[PDB]
RNA sequence: UGGGUAUAGGGGCGAAAGACUAAUCGAACCAUCUAGUAGCUGGUUCCCUCCGAAGUUUCCCUCAGGAUAGCUGGCGCUCGUCCGUCGCAGUUUUAUCCGGUAAAGCGAAUGAUUAGAGGUACCUAUUCUCAAACUUUAAAUGGGUAAGAAGCCCGGCUCGCUGGCUUGGAGCCGGGCGUGGAAUGCGAGCACGCCUAGUGGGCCACUUUUGGUAAGCAGAACUGGCGCUGCGGGAUGAACCGAACGCCGGGUUAAGGCGCCCGAUGCCGACGCUCAUCAGACCCCAGAAAAGGUGUUGGUUG
RNA sequence: GAAGGCCCGAGGCGGGUGUUGACGCGAUGUGAUUUCUGCCCAGUGCUCUGAGUCAAAGUGAAGAAAUUCAAUGAAGCGCGGGUAAACGGCAAGGUAGCCAAAUGCCUCGUCAUCUAAUUAGUGACGCGCAUGAAUGGA
RNA sequence: GAGUUUGACUGGGGCGGUACACCUGUCAAACCGUAACGCAGGUGUCCUAAGGCGAGCUCAGGGAGGACAGAAACCUCCCGUGGAGCAGAAGGGCAAAAGCUCGCUUGAUCUUGAUUUUCAGUAUGAAUACAGACCGUGAAAGCGGGGCCUCACGAUCCUUCUGACUUUUUGGGUUUUAAGCAGGAGGUGUCAGAAAAGUUACCACAGGGAUAACUGGCUUGUGGCGGCCAAGCGUUCAUAGCGACGUCGCUUUUUGAUCCUUCGAUGUCGGCUCUUCCUAUCAUUGUGAAGCAGAAUUCACCAAGCGUUGGAUUGUUCACCC
RNA sequence: GCCUACGGCCACACCACCCUGAAAGUGCCUGAUCUCGUCUGAUCUCAGAAGCGAUACAGGGUCGGGCCUGGUUAGUACCUGGAUGGGAGACCGCCUGGGAAUACCAGGUGUCGUAGGCU
């Protein structure tokens, strides 16, 4: 009472049925497996961004 | 043994006598060469080759007979030194058979003989004789067609002997140094070598 | 499979590497008073025959060698089993291999 | 069934070049990989640490990881009617800079000076790329010879 | 041999046949537990509209079965919906990568292998024939990425990372710049949302391809098809050719046909070939070979 | 040899054999007579002896105690002997017999006889695939 | 005496094998993937270094040499792209390396998360790239958290060990004990992991043509039958009659292969009986051929109208004999 | 023209042999007190400057081998898609496009960057 073993004969039109679809590319993509030593400073400069905002706005004045 | 129509289309991949094919028994021909193979360029000027027309796997036991039936043909009408035949396929392809038939549980067979898969276009064996001999081999060449299996066909070559070089430009070859006789063949002599061989052949 | 008897490895409680003595670890007999050992005989107890499955199919043919370290810090003397892979023989005292001999 | 192995199958795929092996060059190594570029992936056999897996050689994909001599790369994987992006770390020995993503900044560069200047000079000038269009009308001369009379030759043997 | 008694169901009794124990015996009969369980058969009741499969992946004391992924349907929802711009693609183009198959090669490596020649069994230069688990080479088809505003340009800011030095790097801020920065088609998005039935026995054909002498054989790749599908054609027939379907009228075709059955050549069709005392008569496709003929008709070289 | 063998039985000062007592009862094998009944006690099984393993209880020791440890340590096993008209085999290498058999694969064995003709029958031959002595032989 | 069990895959089943968990080459048709009881092999290990680092060194083999010493001992020089070696199967990689040798060592250590591969994109196993400690090594740059890469391994429950702490031991406190947290190990090879001997012809049920035995169907290896070529046989003479070495067919009266039909059943061997059919003609009718003198016989042709018997043995078809 | 130190590409650079080489440089060369290392100052490390271009090194030569490039083989082999094409088959032709590789022949034979230095 043998069977068929292996087939992928009606897969293509299986996967094509609904498209393949590939993921909607987002702006601001996720930082997961960048080096921790990166992660630590980057967000050191978005914790004291904020220590500039004075200087920023005296430059903009200059143009 | 089984008949030639079992083993008469290349249906498998090539599978030649090798480490991973043991046990294969040897090929029925043995000789290839046949007549005065020590013989000169110039003793035998015209060949006849016996070209192919299918894409069919020659059995090394009709290459043999094949031999035999062309050999005795040339011997008898030319001399037994006024020719030289070449079987110019040899048998590498194995066959394989199943057993003596739990049917086809493990059927992948052990060796039975070797075949020379032959292409269309592809010359089986080949003879060299004088050129007053050329009727003679084309019925020694034809006798051995019954032999095999499939269609040939007898072609006489535009080469001179078993050379690769046609038969009109041959004698100017020879006079310009540029082919000069290593027994039954010819050596090519380019211009790009050392000038040392170029002074010791003149 | 040859291991030293002594290793510099870290110790977790000095924070640093240590010299550390190497042993074997054994099993060590089973307590009486278990909570699965006074489960398995309060089942067993009675009629019913054996409740627990018996394991008979064996393959493993050798057994994953647990290095017993202890660091020889007299203040310390902290251990941790280290494990190693499966080997037919192990020896711990052993001697050193030497290349050109006969 | 086949092996699942990890290199099954990778008999010419990692092996190197003919008269291409031994030591690895060194510019290999000195090729800058910010994060965001486009980079193919092709292993190395020489180099075994840090090799792609047999899926990713010939694969292409942007750079978001950047380590000691080891970069991360988001590649597409289709595995059945998923594209999926793949985060992969390999060492810079089985990468190289993807020459049509440098192709592309370069026509951005020209793009952004043709339009600023023919800006100052008032001219329109084209940008989009244009597939090869018929060929146009043009006269071809003879050269006062006929053309060459040409016909299927005799059958030879 | 009658009658009266004895032995009762895992028991009885048996000169032993698993015999016999009320037509029931290799464990009687009766009622109940009990509507015992069944991955196994059988059946499963009105109409219509719309959409529409799977026999494949992984795991399972699984392989007549489930779980899971896929394919399905329903319910929506977030937007777009003149040009324009987002966004999308079983497709080309451009740019740039990937591969080691066909073919080729072995006077190149590994392996196999034929014949002479030269110099002194080897050695040199040649030569014949080969590889699926060989290869210097090497396609066709094929795979990946890219073809902009999530950009470009100018000027600053943050950092504890980096450091000869704003030196990097990344992040952030302000200002300026559509010719949207290949062709074509097209509405998309929500981990292609949420719940989800059926299926998890497939089979067939072109090409590729494995075992097998071969098979209406067994086993794969790709695409289409059958199954789920009727219709025209192949006399006929699940798969072939054409073409897919609400109910009709007119017209025109496909594949295939047009002596008659049988709609259409009831053309003053064209040119040849062929006589068969087993003629021949067209995809799949349903009987022929090697080898022969001073049958006949062409052609080639002498 | 009855305080028993054997067996019934949920249970008793239960019951059967037994209104019995070794010329008895119970359990098996072989199968009249005649004639013989060979070898092997290793294995398995039964049975018979007195020098490692060995439960609960009991004794000893440590500990606040639970607990732990130690000594002692039944039957049975293990060790040893006997036993094959015990299972069996031929540890012993099939003895006496018998046979191509209701038992012989090759096989329609070979030979003689029986018929015009015989894969049948009988009498012989026996390295007998795979006969054989109370799994009884003749 | 009671209860239960006595794997699966499988060209039926059993036996065999493990194609049941893994690895290499190939199949595989140039991304990856891709089946069969496809092909050729490997695995349940080994290693205190064969791990890590630094330094120096260069191998296989060959030539020429040198007391014993030779085809192979050791010394020297030259050539030597690796033709050696790298624990093992294979593939890949590798030369002032990854090989060989030497001296310092334990990155085979303590941790968090991410990632790759088999993948459902779960787990395990095995890998990749960081980060925080603590170290090794080198002058240093660096390199190293096992083996040059691709295999070399194991859930819940339970036991055991290690470690940690405002952790529990139930009305509080102390000490035992027990429990818990975290990390190892003890193992399930049917390898995502029940605890498992048969027999049944005395058999039973549910089913299955998913699946065997009997017919038919495809196939013709085998069996049977028939050509072609002509070495040779035929005293001489290849083809009167034959036909080696080869080779092309046919048949479905052998067997095999397959498993398409039938397991809510197609009665199944032979004989007897009886009819019709086929020709690959044994005899008879009409011919051709001979190594046809006659006779007898052989080959071939038109040809199935007619006939093909009686018995011993065997259930036998099949043989054998009268 | 040339030479060093560090290189990138890694034979057009390699290999064999022959010829030539200013100046500096490089190398050879001369020693072993110290540093350091060997069985041995050969190698290695150190110290030095009497000697030359022998070799290394560089340049050139060879109808040189190899390598590189191109031609040829060749629109050949192979191949996408298509047909109620041929053929008993094996296979082959055509349509639509794509398109090789030996032998053979020819040409070429290092180049570039940084720093310092010599004619
Ligand atoms: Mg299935
Ligand atoms: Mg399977
Ligand atoms: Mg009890
Ligand atoms: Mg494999
Ligand atoms: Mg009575
Ligand atoms: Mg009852
Ligand atoms: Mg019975
Ligand atoms: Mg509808
Ligand atoms: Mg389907
Ligand atoms: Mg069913
Ligand atoms: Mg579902
Ligand atoms: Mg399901
Ligand atoms: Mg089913
Ligand atoms: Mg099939
Ligand atoms: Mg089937
Ligand atoms: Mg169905
Ligand atoms: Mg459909
Ligand atoms: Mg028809
Ligand atoms: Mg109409
Ligand atoms: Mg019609
Ligand atoms: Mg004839
Ligand atoms: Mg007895
Ligand atoms: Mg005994
Ligand atoms: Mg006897
Ligand atoms: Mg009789
Ligand atoms: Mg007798
Ligand atoms: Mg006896
Ligand atoms: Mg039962
Ligand atoms: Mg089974
Ligand atoms: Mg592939
Ligand atoms: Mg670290
Ligand atoms: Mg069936
Ligand atoms: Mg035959
Ligand atoms: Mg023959
Ligand atoms: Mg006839
Ligand atoms: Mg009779
Ligand atoms: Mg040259
Ligand atoms: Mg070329
Ligand atoms: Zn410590």
């Amino acid at each position: 009472a043998k069977s068929k073993n292996h087939t992928t004969h009606n897969q293509s039109r299986k996967w094509h049925r609904n498209g393949i679809k590939k993921p909607k590319s987002q702006r601001y993509e996720s930082l997961k497996g960048v080096d921790p030593k990166f992660m630590r400073n980057m967000r050191f400069a978005k914790k004291h961004n904020k220590k500039g905002f004075k200087k920023m706005l005296a430059n903009n004045a200059k143009n | 043994r089984r008949p030639a129509r079992c083993y008469r289309y290349c249906k498998n991949k090539p599978y030649p006598k090798s480490r991973f094919c043991r046990g294969v028994p040897d090929p029925k021909i043995r000789i290839f060469d046949l007549g005065r193979k020590k013989a000169k360029v110039d003793e035998f000027p015209l060949c006849g080759h016996m070209v192919s027309d299918e894409y069919e796997q020659l059995s090394s036991e009709a290459l043999e007979a094949a031999r035999i039936c062309a050999n005795k043909y040339m011997v008898k009408s030319c001399g037994k030194d006024g020719f030289h035949i070449r079987v110019r396929l040899h048998p590498f392809h194995v066959n394989r058979i199943n057993k003596m038939l739990t049917g086809m549980r493990g059927a992948f067979g052990k060796p039975q003989g070797t075949v020379a898969r032959v292409n269309i276009g592809q010359v089986i064996m080949s003879i060299r004789t004088k050129t007053q001999n050329k009727e003679h081999v084309i019925e020694a060449l034809r006798r051995a067609k019954f032999k095999f299996p499939g269609r040939q066909k007898i072609h006489i070559s535009k080469k001179f002997g078993f050379t690769k070089f046609n038969a009109d430009i041959f004698e100017s070859m020879l006079a310009e140094k540029r082919l000069i006789p290593d027994g039954c063949g010819v050596k090519y002599i380019p211009n790009r070598g050392p000038l040392d061989k170029w002074r010791a052949i003149h | 499979v040859n291991v030293p008897k002594t290793r510099r490895t870290y110790c977790k409680k000095c924070g640093r590497h240590q010299p550390h003595k190497v042993t074997q670890y054994k099993k060590g007999k089973d307590s009486l008073y278990a909570q699965g050992k006074r489960r398995y005989d309060r089942k067993q107890s009675g009629y019913g025959g054996q409740t627990k499955p018996i394991f008979r199919k064996k393959a493993k043919t050798t057994k994953k060698i647990v290095l017993r370290l202890e660091c020889v810090d007299s203040n310390c003397r902290s251990k941790r089993m280290l494990a190693i892979k499966r080997c037919k023989h192990f020896e711990l005292g052993g001697d050193k291999k030497r290349k050109g001999q006969v | 069934t086949n092996t699942r192995g990890k290199r099954r199958g990778t008999r010419y795929m990692f092996s190197r070049p003919f008269r291409k092996h031994g030591a690895v060059p060194l510019s290999t190594y000195m090729r800058i990989y910010k994060k965001g570029d486009i980079v193919d992936i092709k292993g190395m056999g020489t180099i075994q640490k840090g090799m792609p897996h047999k899926c990713y050689h010939g694969k292409t994909g942007r750079v978001y990881n950047v380590t000691q001599h080891a970069v991360g790369i988001i590649v597409n994987k289709q595995l059945r009617g998923q594209i999926l992006a793949k985060r992969i770390n390999v060492r810079v020995e089985h990468i190289r800079h993807s020459k049509s993503r440098d192709s592309f900044l370069q026509r951005v560069k020209e793009n952004e000076r043709k339009k600023k200047e023919a800006k100052e000079k008032g001219i329109w000038v084209e940008l989009k790329r244009q597939p090869a269009q018929p060929r146009e009308a043009h006269f071809v001369r003879t050269g006062g010879v006929e053309p060459q009379l040409l016909e299927p030759i005799p059958y030879e043997f």
